[PDB]
């Protein structure tokens, strides 16, 4: 790795410098050169490791979806052949989005999730296993589809059974988790039955336990709430 | 598109 | 070349879907095999190569700025010594930086700007090595830090002595050409004078012969003229 | 910053 010569310490410096300079490429090998180093992660550097990949796929899935919507109405009946170009651009974006994917799964599995035994790694690690998957589902069309869907919900469900568990239900992990599990079932999994009852459970649990919580810790629980209520209003 | 975090 | 099997129109094709995209490094990638074919460029071929590469660099350049920063106040007294990171990578993006402008000029000098004979694509092209070298100039500490000034200043003062004799005042390419020399006379050369004096004469034999355009022309050179009231308003 | 195109 291009990072092995750098000391822990300095990759996360460098991972908030990047972060300042909206580099988020970089951002992100700092990343994962800090969980190479195979020391366990802090709460504050699983969020670095997160922060940095969600915006580098949120651009390639932001792209793959322009180039989509081109290839998708120039294959509609009127259409003039434009040749093989878009078709090859969107899968050179979407084989990029891919390999991003597999990085993070595989530091996921090698070998962060095994050494997370407290709740709010082990959660938090689940939860980025089932969004990644979910990236690699929103692009699958061949016979490993319905596999990549199955280990997206398989890691949601091992962290929602962890976090009923052992988080209150305004933790924010437990309530980012609810809100992106909701999404996979509308969006991927074609229940969109499922995730209307997930954010609204998950909603007014949440909020029957906001009196328990000091002013920060409310801040940051609502915030959260107020993503699942706006899921709910579209969908309802 | 529906939020996520 | 990575581009060297791709055909020119196929990569101007997908230099326009990156573009839509907003996926300007492979925009700049596409259009660099583009020019590398070794054929003159059209006018919109030579936008969609300006605004790839003023893509990249600028957002090269605002990461280059923030990072500066942070080193700048790291080096002021009474600040805790954070080590040798932020030096290191505010020198990493400006090694990048330096390479993307490098890159630019290199197409220009091989072989943009000698088969150029027409003033709007040679303004164009002499414009652009102006830029590029203002962008080394921004980040230039070394021995060579006079001539790449004075490269900038060489290359768009041969821009404006072609647009005066070639082209109306109204000409959006020598617009833009007059805005940008009058940046490098404010940010670069120190000449804050000759700049206001540049963006003043620029507007007003522009506003002159404004009564020629079409609705159309029209529209593109009062942008541009607006941009040059801009510049005039922060600087008085 | 001032403007540029
Ligand atoms: S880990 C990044 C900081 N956290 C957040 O921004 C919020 C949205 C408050 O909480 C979560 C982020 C990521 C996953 C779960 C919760
Ligand atoms: S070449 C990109 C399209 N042109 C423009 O956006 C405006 C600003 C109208 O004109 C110029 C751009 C670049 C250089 C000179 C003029
Ligand atoms: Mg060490
Ligand atoms: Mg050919």
């Amino acid at each position: 790795g291009a990072m092995g010569s750098m000391e822990r310490a300095s990759l996360i410096q460098k991972a908030k410098l990047a972060e300042q300079a909206e580099r988020y490429e970089d951002m992100a090998a700092f990343m994962k050169g800090a969980v190479e180093k195979g020391e366990e992660l802090s709460n504050e550097e699983r969020c670095l490791l997160s922060v940095a990949y969600k915006n580098v796929v949120g651009g390639q899935r932001a792209a793959w979806r322009v180039l989509s919507s081109i290839e998708q109405k120039s294959n509609e009946e009127g259409s003039e052949e434009k040749g093989p170009e878009v078709r090859e651009y969107r899968e050179k974006v979407e084989t990029e989005l891919q390999g991003v994917c597999d990085t993070v799964l595989g530091l996921l599995d090698s070998h962060l999730i095994k050494e997370a035994g407290d709740a709010e790694s082990r959660v938090f690690y689940l939860k980025m296993k089932g969004d990644y998957y979910r990236y690699l589902a929103e692009v699958a069309t061949g016979d490993d589809k319905k596999r990549i869907i199955d280990s997206a919900r398989s890691a949601y469900q091992e962290a929602m059974d962890i976090s009923k568990k052992e988080m209150p239900p305004t933790n924010p992990i437990r309530l980012g988790l609810a809100l992106n599990f909701s999404v996979f079932h509308y969006e991927i999994a074609n229940s969109p039955e499922e995730a209307i009852s997930l954010a609204k459970t998950t909603f007014d649990e949440a909020m029957a336990d906001l009196h328990t919580l000091s002013e920060d810790s409310y801040k940051d629980s609502t915030l959260i709430m107020q993503l699942l209520r706006d899921n709910l209003t579209l969908w309802t | 598109f529906p939020a996520t975090v």
